[PDB]
């Protein structure tokens, strides 16, 4: 128990991080890029609704 | 001696996290102009359930849903015409979960009997039973027609083989009741939210734990994946959701406000990763602002709490069940 | 004093059709508030609602002018509408006794005993009893006085009053007023009887470490519905045992008394957390 | 286009039909949670009269019990989806007032209080069974062990006045002592919305389902009068 709770420790502290201000900026990107298919967003007229 | 090196290691991961910390989420996005104001109606009600409802799951097809109840049925609508379709009558009363099938063949369910079933939807009979479970069973996705992922109470996570009905692979290391899951887009990581306030990124191939995010202070009720893959959002009964991101292995925002102090009991995206709909214990449904934490609308055509919550594969409506038996439709 | 005197029938027009509709719309509005015991309620409301919009106008305005001017047929529908609504109004009251009787005393069959199609029944039944009382015998003359000013009132089309045997009279204040009365008397003594027995359970269990609230509604709902409508119908009784006994402004008086107590129903039967909560919304 | 438009219309008038049978069986049936301290005797009383259900009929009224026993840990995160039952049945071994196991009945006493006050347990009465009377009575009257050794405030109590014992003081003074232990936390924190009802047991008793039957009428019974703000 004690043994293995270690050997977890070091394999999740050795990866690498980006900063955030990377993650942060692709997050931004992704939603400016995609919000153009976004019907809760802007909505969309009632002839392409089908619940109304 | 073995707890000496495990709080050194402790440090030893905070420290690295503080480094890569240049700026936060709220300074990038004060430029980008407000989303502003966000209105939806009702447009469909769905009666016919004799008690409270836990779980829903919409379809592929982004037509047909499945819903259950504590009186024990699974009935499958049809929430353009309103129309039901099937109504499959249960063992057990007590169901706390349901999926539908990515190819609309089969539906799973679980609950208090720590058992998972397979119905035959284009054959409505049990076509699997699954057990091995300790405790009872709280959610369940399906990875294909063939493969399933359960998570239950007795702390572990497990990987099914419908067609032989044995665990290909078990994943453990929480210490509490493991309480939601959710699949990533391209179905080769998931995550899980427990009882012990922490999270955790897992391998199906490998069946092992990668990540691990304590940012939380209370049990963690629900779970969902950002539309890229990346991120993930979680909400716990503090009144309180939390953005995490995968690649910086640190929390990025969190979403509260001072006039709620109830649970929340579901969490969901929307299509473009913008909006993000959470469920409370106050009868009614709040919509965040992703990239600025502030609200922008307010779902409240409910009597009881609400339960579940769900959004359409091409984000034209919002279905919500509640505890007064009845499942709406906002648009 | 003409003047004074319209300005209080304005106001009891607009008290009963204010809270009437209040109440209503508000259970129409919600669905939390649509169970079987709230039919009876609406169709309560239903019959005070309409008493007060074609009732109480008309006979103002025939008192105050001191004639009527809309001819015999409308006289005649007036009054049958008057009967119809004071028969239909009472006896639902007998309804919603006797459904609180079933619901305390028999609690496991309470389910099985009540049901929508069953409450639709019975409140079809109690408006076709009331319709046949009051429209089929007043439209084929079978009311009608006999003696010579009760000839002159029918003859003459400007006047307008009430005049009718001893037959109709009897008949027409039993099925109206008493056989409900003494059904809910029965009732609501049963009903005291069980709170009294639960409450003495109570004590004895939990005594050491700890009847008004149910003598006052009984109490209250009993006095309102007495208070009200008793005096007329024992007047009812007297003025055609006795001819010379009872002038026509005490009749009147009463008879206006009674009218009042169709708007005191939205302030006891619709005094509930559900209730309140729904008018504060609207 | 039209032909199916009526096939859809078809299907949903069976499957509509079918379920107002359904919800006259489900509004005719009564649910009872069962539950226990642990080494109470539970099993036993439910045989002589992931879950286990029995089902079961007393004067043409339709009961049907539940019973839990695939859980197991100190929280209990699935108790919040019982809060549409009539009562809840709680057995307790009252005969173990020296058993370590810190003894079993302060964990009993504090398992009642935790249940008692919950945020969805909130309206729900509590039928309480006071199981192994014979033992207490055996272990009172041997002498060996005494109460106030390991519940302090026994030093200072006396039988109430209003009070039927069948026999030996003592055994009647323990009982009462014990079952007053449960009816303070049950008066304290209640405020009138739900009640306890507390039994002897025994392991010869045969009037148990008499005793459920009554105490459940009384619940309804209290409940419309609440209702109607008769009480
Ligand atoms: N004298 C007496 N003995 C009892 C009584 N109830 C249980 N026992 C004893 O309990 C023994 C069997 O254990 P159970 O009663 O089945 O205990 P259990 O069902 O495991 O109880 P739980 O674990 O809490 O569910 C019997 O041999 C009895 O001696 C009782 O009411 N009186
Ligand atoms: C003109 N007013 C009428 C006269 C007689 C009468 C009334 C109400 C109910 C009855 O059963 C009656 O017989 C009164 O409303």
């Amino acid at each position: 128990q004690a043994r293995k709770l270690v050997e977890q420790l070091k394999m999740e502290a050795n990866i690498d991080r980006i900063k955030v201000s990377k993650a942060a900026a692709d997050l931004m990107a992704y939603c400016e890029a995609h919000a153009k298919e976004d019907p809760l967003l802007t909505p969309v007229p009632a002839s392409e609704n089908p619940f109304r | 001696q073995l707890r000496q090196e495990a709080e050194q290691l402790k440090n030893q991961i905070r420290d690295a996290r503080k480094a890569c910390a240049d700026a936060t989420l709220s300074q990038i996005t004060n430029n980008i102009d407000p989303v502003g104001r966000i209105q939806m109606r009702t447009r469909r009600t769905l009666r016919g359930h004799l008690a409270k409802i836990y779980a829903m799951h919409w379809g592929t097809d982004s037509r047909l849903l499945v819903s259950a109840s504590q009186d024990g049925k699974l009935i499958i609508w049809d929430s353009y015409t309103t129309n039901k379709v099937h109504a499959i009558p249960l063992r057990s009363s007590w169901v706390m979960t349901c999926a539908y099938a990515p190819s609309g063949n089969y539906v799973a369910c679980g609950g208090l009997d720590n058992i998972c079933s397979i119905y035959n939807l284009k054959t409505v009979r049990v076509s699997r039973e699954l057990a091995g479970h300790t405790g009872y069973l709280s959610c369940c996705r399906f990875l294909d027609d063939n493969q399933i992922v359960t998570s239950s109470g007795d702390t572990t996570c497990a990987l099914w083989d419908i067609e032989t009905g044995q665990q290909t692979t078990t994943f453990t290391g929480h210490t509490g009741d493991v309480m939601s899951l959710s699949l990533a887009p391209d179905t080769r990581l998931f995550v899980s939210g427990a009882c012990d306030a922490s999270a955790k990124l897992w391998d199906v191939r490998e069946g092992m734990c990668r990540q691990t995010f304590t940012g939380h202070e209370s049990d963690i009720n629900a779970i969902c994946f950002f539309p890229n893959g990346n991120a993930f959002a979680t909400g716990s009964d503090d009144a309180t959701c939390r953005l995490f991101d995968l690649r910086a292995d640190q929390e990025l925002m969190t979403y509260s406000h001072d006039n709620i102090i109830c649970g929340i009991t579901s969490v969901s995206f929307s299509k473009s990763g913008r909006l993000l709909l959470a469920g409370y214990d106050d009868f009614n449904c709040n919509v965040w602002d992703a990239l600025k934490a502030d609200r922008a609308g307010v779902l409240a055509g409910h009597d009881n709490r609400v339960s579940c919550l769900g959004v359409t594969d091409d984000g034209m409506a919002v279905a919500t069940g509640s505890w007064d038996s009845f499942l709406k439709i906002w648009n | 004093w003409v003047v004074g005197m319209g300005i209080v029938m304005s106001l009891i027009v607009l008290a009963i059709v204010f809270g009437n509709v209040l109440v209503i719309t508000a259970i129409a509005k919600f669905e939390r508030l649509q169970t079987v015991t709230n039919y009876f309620i609406t169709s309560l409301a239903c019959a005070d609602l309409v008493m007060g919009l074609a009732v109480v106008p008309f006979g103002a305005a025939h008192i105050l002018t001191k004639t009527w001017t809309f001819g015999n047929f409308w006289c005649e529908f007036w009054t049958s509408i008057d009967v119809l609504c004071v028969t239909a109004s009472i006896e639902t009251l007998c309804v919603i006794a006797v459904d609180r009787y079933f619901a305390i005393t028999s609690p496991f069959k309470y389910q099985s005993l009540l049901t929508k199609n069953k409450a639709r029944v019975i409140i079809l039944m109690v408006w076709i009893v009331s319709g046949l009382t009051s429209f089929l015998p007043i439209q084929m003359h079978w009311y009608r006085a006999t003696h010579q000013e009760a000839i002159n009132c029918y003859a003459e089309e400007t006047c307008c009053d009430f005049f009718t045997n001893q037959a109709y009279a009897i008949a027409s204040s039993i099925v109206s007023f008493y056989v409900p009365l003494v059904i809910m008397v029965f009732v609501y003594s049963r009903v005291f009887q069980e709170a009294k027995r639960q409450l003495q359970k109570i004590d004895k269990s939990e005594g050491r470490f700890h009847e008004h609230k149910a003598l006052k509604t009984l109490g209250i709902i009993m006095g309102t519905f007495t208070l009200c409508w008793l005096p007329f119908f024992i007047v009812n009784i007297v003025h055609v045992i006795q001819d010379n006994l009872i002038r026509k402004e005490v009749y009147i008086l009463l008879n206006w008394i009674g009218y009042v107590n169709s708007g005191f129903n939205p302030l006891i039967y619709c005094r509930s957390p559900d209730f309140r909560i729904a008018f504060q919304e609207l | 286009q039209r032909n199916e438009e009526k096939a859809q219309r078809e299907a949903n008038k069976k499957i509509e039909k079918q379920l107002q049978k359904d919800k006259q069986v489900y509004r005719a049936t009564h649910r009872l949670l069962l539950l226990g301290a642990g080494e109470s005797g539970k099993s036993t009383i439910v045989k002589q009269m992931g879950i286990f259900e029995t089902k079961f009929q007393v004067d043409k009224v339709n009961f049907h019990m539940f019973d839990v026993g695939g859980q197991r840990d100190e929280r209990r995160k699935w108790i919040q989806c019982f809060n549409d039952v009539t009562a809840i049945i709680f057995v307790v071994a009252s005969s173990s007032y020296n058993m370590v196991i810190t003894n079993r009945l302060q964990e009993a006493l504090n398992l009642f209080k935790s249940i008692w006050n919950n945020r969805w347990l909130r309206t729900i009465s509590v039928i309480l069974f006071l199981n192994k009377q014979d033992l207490l009575a055996e272990k009172v009257l041997a002498g060996k062990s005494k109460i106030e050794d390991y519940f302090p405030e026994f030093a200072r109590y006396t039988t109430p006045e209003d009070a039927t014992p069948e026999e030996d003081p003592r055994v009647t003074r323990a009982k009462y002592f014990i079952r007053d232990e449960f009816l303070r936390i049950s008066t304290a924190s209640g405020d009138g919305r739900h009640y306890c009802y507390p039994h002897f047991t025994c392991a010869v008793d045969t009037e148990n389902i008499r005793r459920v039957f009554n105490d459940c009428r009384d619940i309804i019974q209290r409940m419309h009068l609440r209702q109607y703000e008769l009480l």
